[PDB]
């Protein structure tokens, strides 16, 4: 384990004897790190890397159903709830009832606004973060009742009534703008096949201004390079294929930076802390961005790894965002919940998932029950869902209006 | 008369008189729920009185009132959020009072996006940006890095043209964290939107100060990355002394960051037909691996293709 071996001790923090906020607050998290990682020495036991997939399954299978009210806080993303759990059940190979189904096809129905859109819960108001997060849930189900639930004339309206005239997309009508959108509307636009000729005109462009000083994306032009947003922004310039609108170098020097040399996971943007989400966030880029230089006919590109520590990654994720009753979290300490569970697994895929055309490579730490069923980069739903959902909309032709 | 959601003596709606008319609407899940929240008495009383005022489409003083309940019991509800905006239009709320209540919801939940959309509507709406460098000034008071509070100053500045202080409250941040990144970047977003960087006092002035900080804190990436960030436009291969004055520090400040810029100096002066390419490009290699195999193996799959990628185009 390359955690444990003893010349890693010498990637701990140096401040230069002079601290701010910014290094007491790293120092604390290694520690704790540092901790987690003897844990074995001291116990005297042989490391044993174990993805808890029972443990993770049982909390997953629970939640599909019911949530306590410390969920509250997320009654306006219960399609987010839906496509979290059904991610980390698809990537753990856990199959989903056709009864299940069924009644998740019917609640996001539910949430399907008249006017395209789908909103956070039952009769509220259509947002694009639900939206696309309903969307991919159905698409994980795959089954036609799912693909039919999708009123693809009124989605693009939808889009249409979000769509700003400098390229952006509005979260929702009368709301706020950032990268986050453009991702969202190009992902559920491209899965159901509603793109017309000008529905993205000037998206790539804009989405290029949010590219900054860092190599990193922000929010919205101006803003601080950070790991969800370069995600979304990348994976939104890939979908419409105008990657190359990007300075991809100093892009990827930026996102590789963004791997901590100790604790092995990423950090969001340049001088804060690690999170386990961001194993998919940011490392999800590596992929991204091997596709994007491999298409412009980059002949130094590996066959074999992504271009971050794969195997540091995991580690991370294994160690320290395992709750032993079951599912994943941020950072030793936190508690688990149904988002760092999906992008902790979903991060995990990542890593231990290599592909490049004709070559295909695994890297699986631990005991080998621990690898997971790949994701999709772009959409981060199982390969083989984007393609039969893609392959599906594809029958329909694009609406005419 | 507003009963505070947490006042002692708060009493459900369904308790209440002055409410007594209008029936609540439940939340309609389906016959077989999926992702259901088992929500707290409090929590079901107000939603689904909210929801029988929305359904309706009651804009009263009362309906008003209920929307600071269910904000406050989840304030990423945006359907809410919008219904309170419709409210204080057709109501015609006095808006600087509202300023007060969004202002001390901020204060509360700092990390919320539907409170800092809020308060930019009414900004908006005032065409008043008074209060607002002063408010930001405290949110990045408690959380100096906190991404809407630094959105939303951005905004403040650029749509109000209140550059003329931004620089030095840049200074005074760098201060009290020269690692804060957040700052690093305010202080780009303004330089780049006032004098620029092509003024060459300014980039002088700029490149000298993050040398100075760099050999401060040797450590601190976000001093490296904006000393790059803002010369590598131009092209660090542009300036000549550079590579010299960094080539000192390699006893001293000889940090992995120091290196990396090293070969990034390198990089440029290959791809702009440099002399001794033999040499500069073996150097470079050379740091390549020693960054591969020594001072950053997190990263050794980058290192690796930076030295693989500059053989192929400077072999
Ligand atoms: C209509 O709006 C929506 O439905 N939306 C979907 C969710 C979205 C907010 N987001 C939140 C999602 C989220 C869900 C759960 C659960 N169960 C727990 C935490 C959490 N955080 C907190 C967190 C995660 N990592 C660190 N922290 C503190 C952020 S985010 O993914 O965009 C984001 C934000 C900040 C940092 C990292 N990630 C807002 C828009
Ligand atoms: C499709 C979709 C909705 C994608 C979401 C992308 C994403 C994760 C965006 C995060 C934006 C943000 C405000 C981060 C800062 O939070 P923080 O300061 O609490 O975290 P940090 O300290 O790690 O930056
Ligand atoms: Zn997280």
């Amino acid at each position: 384990l390359y955690s444990l071996r003893p010349e890693h001790a010498r990637e701990r923090l140096q401040d230069d004897s002079v601290e701010t906020v910014t290094s007491i607050e790293q120092a604390k998290v290694e520690e704790k790190i540092q901790e987690v990682f003897s844990s074995y020495k001291f116990n005297h036991l042989v490391p044993r890397l174990v993805l808890q997939r029972e443990k993770h399954f049982h909390y997953l299978k629970r939640g599909l159903r019911q949530l306590t009210d410390a969920y509250e806080c997320l009654d306006a993303s219960r399609p987010w709830l839906c496509y979290w759990i059904l991610h980390s059940l698809e990537l753990l190979d856990e199959p989903i009832p056709q009864i299940v189904a069924t009644d998740v096809c019917q609640f996001l129905e539910l949430c399907q606004s008249p006017d395209g859109g789908f909103g956070g819960g039952p009769g509220q108001y259509p947002h694009l973060a639900p939206t696309y997060a309903a969307v991919n849930a159905l698409c994980i189900i795959g089954t036609e009742e799912a693909y039919n639930v999708i009123n693809r004339e009124k989605l693009l309206q939808y889009l249409y009534s979000l769509k700003q005239p400098d390229g952006s997309f509005l979260m929702h009508v009368g709301g706020e703008v950032d990268v986050r959108s453009a991702y969202c509307a190009a992902s559920v636009a491209s899965l159901t096949n509603i793109i017309t000729p000008d529905l993205f005109e000037g998206t790539a462009e804009w989405i290029a201004r949010c590219q900054n000083w860092e190599g990193g994306i922000g929010g919205v032009p101006g803003m601080e390079a950070h790991g969800g947003y370069t995600f979304c922004g990348l994976a939104a310039l890939v979908i419409l294929k105008k990657e190359r609108s990007l300075n991809l170098k100093s892009l990827l020097q930026w996102v590789t930076s963004r791997q901590m040399r100790f604790e092995g996971g990423f950090q969001g943007r340049c001088n804060k802390l690690v999170d386990g989400c961001y194993s998919f966030w940011q490392a999800g880029l590596l992929p991204l961005l091997h596709r994007a230089l491999h298409a412009q006919g980059d002949p130094a590109l590996s066959m074999s790894h992504w271009m971050f520590h794969q195997q540091a990654l995991q580690e991370y994720i294994l160690m320290c965002c395992q709750c032993p009753a079951g599912g994943l979290l941020d950072k030793p300490g936190k508690s688990r919940d149904f988002y760092h569970t999906c992008y902790c697994l979903s991060g995990l895929s990542i890593a231990q998932h290599f592909g490049s055309g004709a070559m295909l490579h695994d890297v699986v730490m631990g005991v080998p029950e621990n690898v997971l069923q790949p994701t999709h980069p772009v959409y981060n739903i199982g390969p083989d869902k984007v393609i039969q959902a893609t392959t599906h909309f594809l029958q329909k032709p694009v609406p005419g209006f | 008369g507003f009963l505070s959601l947490d006042s002692p003596t708060y009493v459900l709606y369904r308790d209440r008189a002055e409410w007594a008319d209008i029936d609540p609407v439940p939340q309609n899940d389906g016959p077989s729920p999926v992702v259901q929240i088992i929500y707290s008495e409090k929590f079901r009383d107000v939603y689904d009185y909210f929801r029988a005022v929305l359904q309706r489409d009651e804009r009263s003083e009362r309906a008003f009132k209920l929307t600071r309940d269910a904000i406050e019991l989840n304030a990423a509800n945006y359907t809410v959020w919008h219904f309170r905006r419709v409210l204080l239009r057709s109501l015609q709320k006095d808006l600087q009072e509202e300023m007060n209540y969004i202002t001390a919801i901020i204060e509360e939940q700092p990390k919320n996006y539907q409170v800092w959309h809020h308060r930019r509507v009414l900004v908006e709406w005032l065409k008043d940006p008074s209060q607002e460098l002063e408010f930001i000034a405290d949110i990045l008071n408690q959380d100096a890095k906190n991404y809407h509070a630094w959105q939303h100053r951005q905004w403040v500045i650029q749509e109000f043209r209140l550059w003329d202080n931004e620089l030095q409250y840049v200074d005074q941040l760098l201060k009290e964290d020269v690692r804060n990144n957040s700052v690093w970047n305010q202080r780009h977003f303004v330089i780049s939107n006032t004098t620029g960087y092509s003024d060459r006092a300014v980039l002088e002035r700029e490149v000298q100060y993050t040398l100075e900080m760099i050999k401060l804190v040797p450590h601190n990436e976000s001093a490296w990355n904006y000393l790059k960030g803002i010369l590598q436009d131009r092209g660090l291969s542009r300036y000549p002394n550079l590579l010299n004055q960094l080539l000192d520090l390699q006893p001293s400040h000889s940090s992995p960051y120091l290196i990396a810029f090293l070969v990034d100096i390198y990089e440029d002066m290959l791809e702009n037909q440099c002399d001794n390419k033999e040499d500069i490009l073996n150097k470079a290699l050379e740091l390549c691996e020693i960054l591969a195999k020594e001072k950053d193996t997190i990263r050794k799959e980058y290192w690796r293709y930076i030295g693989r990628s500059l053989q192929s185009k400077h072999s």
